[PDB]
């Protein structure tokens, strides 16, 4: 057979469907279950006992560009999986579905351009974790700007064109730095490859230096104090897509590029300026949280507490530790699957019936919108770390290992366990509570497309709320091998 | 019974191969970078007929004694 | 579901057929917005075109080979009876049910099934099965924990230095390997540090 | 709702046959900023004739 | 370290600027719309003058002085400076927050432009191109740009300090039985 | 002229600019061959029947 | 069960270009290190169980098993190959 | 070939009336695509980089200079089907461009003379060939002698390129009277460490380099782009810039110069500021003109430095005709024509182009998103390889003011965008006229190789550690 003539095959089914119904959802939601599924047949070919990098695929390579290289000589970008690239990955391929089902029905102009940009976001995240090599990471993180940019531009609330600038120009100039250093790294190294850049060891003065900029991106991505103001714009005024995939997934990938750019390389820096990321981590939860306690809209709050869940995470993957490694991960996992429920909640299901984001107005759905009472109650209490869900065993690990590096901040930082109940609660018996709010009219209860997805973003957290160490299959190799102690 | 994964000798030995030939790209990448910024041949960067740099000058008032070495 | 069931002539005629309707989003309301406003014969005539938005009109084999002059008329006449169907869905509160005998569809209130959604066949039963399938295989990779491993390397590791204990009795090995785990090291890991001794 | 902005925020002319008129001339705003032009069709019409 | 001049430094650094102010005023005037003359080079002067003298004096002043006060040469001395500059012209404006904010950034912006050398020329022997580069070859001292293998312990011990995890020896061979 | 005529329609082009035409053609093509002959006598191509004649 | 039993590489025999060499060696201090864990857990079994049987006894015939895990503890646990593979104690 | 074809010319065009110039331009079009094929295998003669004097030692052939030959053929392929192919057979696009008899002469004599710049090995080439590139271009900018604002135009360039002149002669003749030559290859470590030549160098760099805008001279050049039509703006802007530039990259003139360290600053952070508050579209593409002759300026000072420019000066050229070429292509779809010459000025004037040509909107994206250097578009990969080349030689502020000046010039990049995918009452939904085919080809090919040429960086890394090496 001729792999051109199956992908003309598909090709052209796209093109009749398209002809037909003038339509792409339902074959984007088909080849996003497609993913899914092969996604899990790799899983099920990966060997745990191997800390190697598997399905290596290389592209672009000077004697075969358009297909793939079995050269001697390896001068493309290359690709490969770890048992860390495969989480998030099946973190990716169980969201983007979701992602565009949580906006089936309400995207009426332009819809094709809608459904387009987001399979692209989520496809482009997903080759992001595959990438063994600094500049394919680089290419394949710069590449959701434009898209992103578009999407919040055209299909945006209110204040969608300050929103799309500033997620270019910030996420931009923290990617420039980003770039400096992987450049010096090319000119000193003249390799960039995730597979055997521990054994190089720069001299330590070259390593202050280069981390600065590896950090001073993951500062504007994570995001981390004092760079934390343009996620609070940037997830107000998006679309629906834009929120989920942003607050689950392009904030991972900052945690993502610590483990896999800053910590086999840089070691020593790390171990050097730790105590300088715990400085920052700290006040990125606490100053986040208190100032979510004065905020209006909703669905600023809930990026407020994304950035501070991202925080504690960070105090945990730069603690040295093994615990902290799968802590910071599972933090990761379970904020992915917490956050886009909120999100739709607050971004497609009010905004949709009453298209306004004021605290002011709300109050009393208990009354008449219970079942989305019910889900607000159990995603806020999952949200702040109730255990039995994932979003507790991740804080309980990274400030066992934070405690570990620093007990004084590591213990410090535990009122993030009391001031995120406080900025969540606060609002959660608003809205569950008091006599039905005399400026909003009834609307139906939540839909059933609306239920599948907050069920499933549910059991999902309280699984590995309740087992988390089926996802230790994969990890065992990366809680260690990123531990500088002799 | 399902789970058919390669092993890890043949894993490893791939990985091995990418890795050689990533550091044999490394190695012609230095090499050209030396091989470039190295001094050539004045025919290789000037004039591969007539190599001699040595100027020879006007003819129609040729004086006997203005050959030097 | 169906495989070649096009038929040129009907939708032909039922684009003009729906031309001669007001717009979808006027019909029902008769720009004041009561559903009493419309006529009797009309309003059997619009339950009539949209009950059948949802009947086989195309199947795969006529996607796959007509041209796109055919699509074209399927697309932008399907598109009225969608947004027939759905603007009097809402506003009537009733859907068109053609009985099994009489050849007359009329608006009727029965929503209690009948009624489905375009994202369910895919979702329910190529989503959720992989996601099943991905719990079974986290639990049953599981079992490849290196803990496991560990346990029995180092009860091998035993039993290897001390072979004796194989003879004794075969509940009993478990406490003996215990002893011997707590007299010793059978780690490794100083022989692994070869230059740190000087 | 539509005002003209610009790539800093700031307010921007719209322009059309209202200020070619002989009232804006003679002003002294910079070349970028000023929108007169000097070979519009409303000006040059009698032109070397 | 050398000493630095300070008052030496500072009165070439005046009469230059000085001489600054006075080309920038006859280029103004010459440059400018309105009716004037030889007089309006030194009255309708937006403080060229005083802006350039100003600035020479508190930089070079506190550049010299930091270095002789800080007894070393470094960044740190033209991040001083430029917070001194950054103070004179903010004086300018008559307002206490842009004066903190210009000398804030200004000072940020020097001190800057100390770490990566204090030039905007490059060393060209200091450079990655003309030096050293690549892996070492046999346990001789690691350079800036040359990459290594394999580490000395003693080297990390000193360099980063004990504690947090890092030892002068690992951790099962200190505690290895003497078997 | 088939793909964006000159005018609405398609006219074949006057045969004023074919003679020009068929005059800078042949220039270009005897530039080449002169190059290309040329090559041959450089060593850059195969030269073998160019080697033998002048050797002769 | 085919339990596999692969071979203990290290560092210090290797040289580093040889990739394979080196994720041999990154697996086998990782492996044994995992083994240091479980000998840890077992000592720390066989306490809760003398502890159970014991009673207020357990002060005493508890007593070495206790420092055992005591001792054990800071030392028996993950500490990661990079660094030692990345410093030659020899110098 | 360029030779016989400005002779030809003269005579077919002379006994040719008004009414040909289309299909003339449209034959000289099609001659320089058969020279470009049938003459390009003449770069074996440059493999392991062999150098080659010619003309006694007045010309220099390397692969350097025929890769350039090749890029200007392929700019004058471009800018031609331009004038030779109209838009729209409507009576509005014929009087907004139509071309005039003498110009195409003109267009090819600066290609001649921008030949003679890069191809140069004497001062003396380069004098002459630096007054044949000006003088054509003082005409290029008069033709159009119904229009005032270019007649003030070609007056301003005609005395602020004369006064540069002067400067280069000057410098020249300083060069002589020092050392008694007028060729570079007389150079060497030993008389440039032994000889105060740094003044009387800078001066030549200087001399060229105010004549394609840099800093703080560039508001005249700017006024001129502003003030002459679109489709001589196309041209002006860059092949002067390309030829100047490439001059004094193959000559290592000024290897660590502070004069010239100081001058790029200036003009990455006035190319980037000043064009943040223009309203006009053609002063907005110059002052990014500018920020891009900085970067290309920052290599000036390497030694090593040829990958680095032929990757940007080829996808600077194609962003750059494109970028162009999409403006171009909107003047149909707005409401207000402004002149018979610049139809369009202000980037106001671009809204709601989404509701009416989707797709000229994401070439529009495509292309903006490439200057600003955001991957995989070319603009990465080649902003990319100039960080490489300072880092390694040493120069760190200036790599910071490089992303600042970067960050910078989003915003005016992206003001076209933005408003570019606004939305907008009274939207297109038919028209039977069509836009030509051969430019929406080449305005497709452009985009298309912005977008993936990505795909052979590796393939023309190889080509070049032969080639170049
Ligand atoms: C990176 C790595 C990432 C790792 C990820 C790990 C993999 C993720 C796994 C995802 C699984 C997804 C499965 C799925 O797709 O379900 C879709 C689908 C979505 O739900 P849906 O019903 O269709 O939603 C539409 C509404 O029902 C339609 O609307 P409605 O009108 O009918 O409203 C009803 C709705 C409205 O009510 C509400 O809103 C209430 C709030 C709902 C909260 C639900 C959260 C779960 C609560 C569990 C409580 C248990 C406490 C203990 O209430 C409910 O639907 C919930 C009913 C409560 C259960 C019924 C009691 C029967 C007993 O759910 C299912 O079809 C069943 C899935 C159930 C699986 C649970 C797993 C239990 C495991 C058994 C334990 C013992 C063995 C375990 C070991 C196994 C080894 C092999
Ligand atoms: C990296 C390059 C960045 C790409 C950014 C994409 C920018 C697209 C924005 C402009 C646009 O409208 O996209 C064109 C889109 C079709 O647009 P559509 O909504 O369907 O309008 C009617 C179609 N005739 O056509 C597409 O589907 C393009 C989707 C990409
Ligand atoms: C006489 C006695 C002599 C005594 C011996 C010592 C003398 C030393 C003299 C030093 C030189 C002084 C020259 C002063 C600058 C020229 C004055 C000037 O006005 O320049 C700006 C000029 C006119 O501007 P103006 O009319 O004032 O209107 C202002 C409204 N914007 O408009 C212009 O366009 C001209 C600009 C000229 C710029 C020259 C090049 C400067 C390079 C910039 C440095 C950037 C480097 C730093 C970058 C850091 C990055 C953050
Ligand atoms: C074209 C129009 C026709 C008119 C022509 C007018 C005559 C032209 C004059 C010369 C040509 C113009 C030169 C343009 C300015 C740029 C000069 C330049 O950049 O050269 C600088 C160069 C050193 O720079 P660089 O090589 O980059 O770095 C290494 C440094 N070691 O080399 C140098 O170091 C420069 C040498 C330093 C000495 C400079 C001489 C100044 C002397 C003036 C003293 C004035 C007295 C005091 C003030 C009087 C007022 C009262
Ligand atoms: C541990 C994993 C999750 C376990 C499963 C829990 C969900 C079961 C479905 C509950 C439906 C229900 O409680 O009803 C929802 C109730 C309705 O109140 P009502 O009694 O029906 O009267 C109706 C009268 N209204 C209409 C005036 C209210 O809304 C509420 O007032 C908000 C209270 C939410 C109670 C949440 C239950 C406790 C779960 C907390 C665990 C984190
Ligand atoms: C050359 C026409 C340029 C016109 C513009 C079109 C771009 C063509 C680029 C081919 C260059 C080449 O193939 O050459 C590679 C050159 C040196 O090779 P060379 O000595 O010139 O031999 C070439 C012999 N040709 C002409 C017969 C082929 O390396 C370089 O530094 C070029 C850097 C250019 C980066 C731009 C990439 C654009 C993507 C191209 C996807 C087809
Ligand atoms: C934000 C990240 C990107 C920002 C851009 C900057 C990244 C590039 C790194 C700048 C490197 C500067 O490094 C420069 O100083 C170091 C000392 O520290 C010098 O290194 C030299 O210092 C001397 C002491 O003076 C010692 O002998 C040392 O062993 C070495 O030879 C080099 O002369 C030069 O390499």
């Amino acid at each position: 057979m001729f792999l051109t003539s199956i992908l003309l095959s598909s090709l052209y089914l796209f093109n009749r469907i398209l002809a037909w119904q003038g339509n792409v959802k339902h074959f984007y939601l088909f080849a996003s279950n497609l993913l899914l599924l092969f996604i899990v047949v790799l899983y099920i070919n990966f060997n745990t006992f191997s800390n190697s990098f598997q399905f290596n695929f290389e592209l672009f390579n000077s004697l075969n560009p358009f297909g793939l290289s079995n050269s001697d000589i390896s001068n493309g970008l290359l690709f490969g999986i770890d048992g860390l690239s495969l989480t998030f990955i099946l973190l990716t391929v169980l969201l983007i579905p979701l992602t565009l089902l949580g906006n089936w029905y309400n995207i009426n102009f332009n819809s094709n351009l809608y459904y387009t940009l987001v399979l692209a976001i989520g496809l482009v995240i997903l080759l992001n974790f595959w990438a063994l090599d600094y500049i394919s990471f680089y290419i394949l993180f710069e590449a959701t700007l434009p898209l992103l940019f578009i999407l919040i531009h055209i299909y945006g609330s209110s204040d969608s064109e300050r929103a799309s600038f500033y997620v270019l120009m910030f996420t931009l100039s923290g990617s420039l730095f980003m770039l400096l250093s992987i450049v010096v790294i090319s000119i000193v190294l003249n390799t960039t490859n995730f597979i055997n850049h521990n054994l190089f060891v720069l001299s330590l003065d070259l390593q202050t230096i280069i981390w600065l900029g590896l950090f001073i991106a993951i500062m504007v991505k994570t995001p981390l104090f004092p760079i934390h103001v343009w996620l609070p714009v940037v997830h107000s005024e998006s679309p629906l897509a834009g929120s989920m995939i942003l607050a689950g997934l392009i904030l991972k990938l900052a945690l993502y590029a610590i483990l896999r750019l800053l910590l086999p390389l840089l070691c020593e820096a790390q171990i050097l300026y730790t105590p300088m990321i715990y400085i920052i981590s700290l006040l990125t939860i606490i100053l986040t949280s208190l100032a979510t306690l004065r905020q209006i809209d909703l669905k600023v709050i809930i990026a407020y507490s994304s950035i501070s869940h991202m925080g504690i995470a960070i105090l945990g993957v730069c603690s040295n530790t093994s615990l902290g490694i799968y802590g910071s991960i599972v933090l990761g996992v379970a904020h992915g699957f917490v956050s886009p429920a909120l999100f739709l909640i607050v971004g497609g299901i009010l905004y949709d019936r009453y298209h306004i984001r004021i605290v002011n107005y709300y109050k009393g759905l208990t009354t008449y919108m219970p079942q989305l009472a019910t889900y607000i109650i159990i995603l806020s209490f999952a949200n702040i770390g109730t255990p039995l869900t994932g979003n507790f065993t991740g804080e309980f690990l990274s400030l066992q290992g934070g405690f570990i590096r620093n007990p004084i901040i590591g213990g410090i930082s535990c009122i993030s366990v009391l001031l995120a109940a406080i900025y969540q609660l606060k609002l959660t018996n608003k809205l569950t509570g008091g006599i039905s709010s005399i400026y909003m009219h009834r609307t139906n209860d939540v839909t059933i497309r609306e239920k599948f997805i907050m069920n499933i973003l549910i059991i999902s957290t309280l699984i590995i709320g309740i087992c988390p160490q089926i996802m230790y299959n994969l990890l065992y190799w990366t809680v260690n091998n990123y531990i500088y102690i002799i | 019974t399902f789970f058919h994964p390669k092993s890890r000798e043949d894993i490893l030995n791939e990985e091995a191969k990418i890795v050689q030939a990533l550091n044999n790209q490394r190695e012609l990448t230095i090499k050209m970078h030396e091989l470039k910024r190295e001094e050539k041949d004045y025919a290789h960067s000037y004039s591969p007929l007539f190599s001699d740099p040595v100027p020879q000058g006007g003819s129609i008032g040729k004086a006997p004694g203005s050959s030097r070495e | 579901f169906a495989l070649r069931a096009y038929n040129e002539e009907k939708e032909l005629a039922l684009k003009q057929r729906l031309s001669q309707l007001p717009p979808p989003g006027k019909a029902f309301v008769t720009a004041e917005g009561e559903p009493r406003p419309a006529k009797e014969a009309e309003l059997a005539e619009l339950a009539e075109i949209a009950a059948l938005y949802k009947t086989d009109r195309v199947g795969i084999l006529d996607i796959l080979l007509l041209g796109n002059k055919h699509a074209r008329l399927y697309r932008d006449n399907t598109a009225l009876l969608k947004d027939y169907y759905y603007n009097g869905r809402r506003i009537l509160d009733k859907i068109p049910v053609k009985d099994k005998q009489t050849g007359k569809v009329t608006w009727e209130i029965k929503r209690e099934g009948a009624e489905k959604e375009d994202w369910v066949n895919q979702m329910y039963f190529l989503y959720a099965p992989s996601l099943i399938l991905l719990l079974i295989v986290m639990v049953y990779k599981s079992r490849e924990d290196i803990t496991f491993w560990a346990k029995k390397e180092l009860d091998q590791r035993v039993l290897d230095k001390h072979p004796e204990i194989n003879d004794a009795p075969e509940n009993e090995r478990d406490a003996l390997i215990v002893e011997r785990i707590i007299a010793g090291d059978y780690d490794k890991l100083a022989s692994l540090q070869k230059k740190a001794t000087p | 709702d539509p005002i003209p902005s610009g790539a800093l925020g700031q307010k921007v002319p719209h322009v059309d046959e209202s200020h070619q008129d002989l009232l804006f001339r003679t002003s002294h705003m910079v070349e970028d900023l000023e929108t007169y032009d000097e070979d519009s069709p409303i000006n040059t019409s009698d032109a070397n004739t | 370290f050398h000493p630095y001049n300070t008052l030496g430094l500072a009165t070439q650094s005046a009469m230059v600027g000085l001489g600054a102010g006075v080309v920038a005023a006859a280029a103004r005037n010459s440059l400018a719309t309105g009716p004037r003359n030889i007089l309006t080079t030194f009255s309708k002067s937006g403080g060229v003058v005083t802006i350039f003298t100003g600035a020479s004096i508190a930089y070079v002043f506190t550049y010299c002085s930091a270095a002789n006060l800080r007894e070393r040469k470094d960044g740190w001395n033209h991040m001083w400076a430029g917070a001194a500059t950054g103070a004179v012209l903010g004086a300018r404006t008559k307002l206490v927050p842009a004066f903190i904010g210009w000398t804030v950034l200004c000072g940020a912006a020097c001190g800057l432009f100390g770490w990566t050398g204090a030039r905007f020329n490059a060393d060209r022997k200091a450079s990655l191109e003309q030096s050293p580069k690549g892996f070492v070859q046999e346990d001789a001292h690691q350079t800036f740009w040359e990459v290594v293998h394999r580490r000395p312990l003693s080297l990390t011990v000193e360099q980063l300090g004990e504690g947090r995890g890092i030892n002068a020896v690992p951790i099962a061979t200190a505690t290895e039985a003497p078997n | 002229e088939w793909l964006d005529p000159v005018k609405g329609k398609f006219a074949r082009p006057s045969v004023k600019f074919l003679r020009v035409a068929t005059m800078l053609g042949f220039a270009v093509g005897f530039g080449a061959a002169y190059a290309r002959s040329s090559l041959r006598f450089f060593g850059v191509t195969e030269n073998a029947r160019e080697y033998k004649k002048d050797e002769a | 069960s085919e339990h596999q039993r692969p071979e203990l590489v290290s560092f210090d025999d290797i040289n580093y270009n040889d990739h394979k060499k080196v994720r041999e060696a990154q697996e086998s201090y990782t492996r044994e290190q995992f083994i240091r864990l479980e000998a840890l857990k077992t000592v720390r079994k066989a306490l809760e169980k003398c502890y159970e049987e014991s009673g207020p006894n357990h002060f005493e015939d508890c007593k070495n098993l206790a420092e055992q895990y005591l001792d054990m503890l800071p030392t028996h646990r993950l500490q990661g190959y990079l660094g030692y593979q990345r410093n030659d104690p020899s110098k | 070939m360029l030779i016989l074809a400005i002779i030809s010319l003269i005579t077919f065009v002379s006994m040719s009336k008004l009414s040909d110039n289309r299909a003339i331009i449209r034959l000289i079009n099609i001659y320089l695509i058969l020279v470009l094929v049938l003459d390009s295998f003449l770069y074996l003669l440059f493999l392991n980089n062999q150098t080659y004097t010619v003309m006694g030692e007045l010309l220099i052939f390397n692969s350097f200079t025929f890769y350039i030959d090749m890029l200007i053929y392929f700019i004058m392929i471009v800018i031609s089907s331009l004038y030779g192919y109209n838009l729209y057979n409507n009576n509005l696009y014929k009087t907004l461009f139509e071309p005039k008899k003498e110009l195409i002469i003109l267009f090819l004599i600066n290609i001649l003379g921008a030949l003679l710049i890069v191809h140069s090995n004497d001062f003396i080439t380069l004098f002459v060939a630096i007054e044949l590139q000006s003088y054509s271009i003082y005409l290029i900018t008069a033709i159009y002698n119904s229009s005032y604002k270019a007649s003030k135009a070609s007056m301003l360039y005609f005395f602020m390129g004369g006064i540069l002149s002067i400067l280069i002669a000057y410098s020249i003749n300083t060069y002589y009277s020092v050392l008694n030559s007028y060729t570079l290859h007389s150079l060497d470590s030993l008389i440039i460490n032994t000889l105060d030549l740094n003044l009387i160098l800078i001066a030549l760099s200087l001399g060229l380099l105010f004549k394609i805008g840099i800093a703080p001279l560039h508001k005249w050049l700017i006024s001129i782009y502003e003030n002459t039509p679109i489709l001589i703006t196309i041209y002006i802007s860059l092949i002067p810039k390309i030829s100047i530039l490439s001059y004094l990259v193959l000559s290592n003139i000024s290897i660590n110069s502070l004069v010239i360290s100081i001058l790029a600053i200036l003009t990455l952070l006035v190319g980037s500021v000043g064009g943040l508050l223009q309203i006009k579209i053609k002063r907005l593409l110059a002052f990014s003109g500018l920020t891009n002759a900085g970067y290309m300026m920052l290599l000036l000072l390497l030694n090593n430095n040829e990958f680095s420019y032929l990757y940007y000066i080829t996808q600077y050229s194609i962003s750059h005709l494109a970028i162009f070429m999409i403006i171009i292509f909107s003047i149909y779809y707005i409401n207000y024509i402004n002149n018979q010459y610049n139809p369009i000025i202000y980037v106001n004037q671009l809204k709601g182009l989404i509701h009416d040509n989707a797709y000229l909107v994401l070439s529009m994206a495509i292309v903006v998103f490439s200057f600003i250097g955001i991957p995989p578009l070319l603009g990465f990969f080649g902003k990319l390889n100039i960080l490489m080349s300072i880092l390694n030689n040493g120069y760190y502020f200036i790599s910071i003011v490089l992303i600042v000046a970067s960050l910078i010039s989003a915003l005016y990049y992206l003001y076209l965008l933005n408003v570019s995918i606004q939305d907008k009452n009274n939207i297109l939904i038919n028209s039977n006229e069509t836009v030509s085919s051969v430019l929406s080809y080449i305005l497709s090919s452009l985009i298309i190789l912005i977008t993936f040429g990505f795909i052979y960086n590796s393939l023309i890394i190889d080509i070049f550690n032969v080639y170049f090496n």
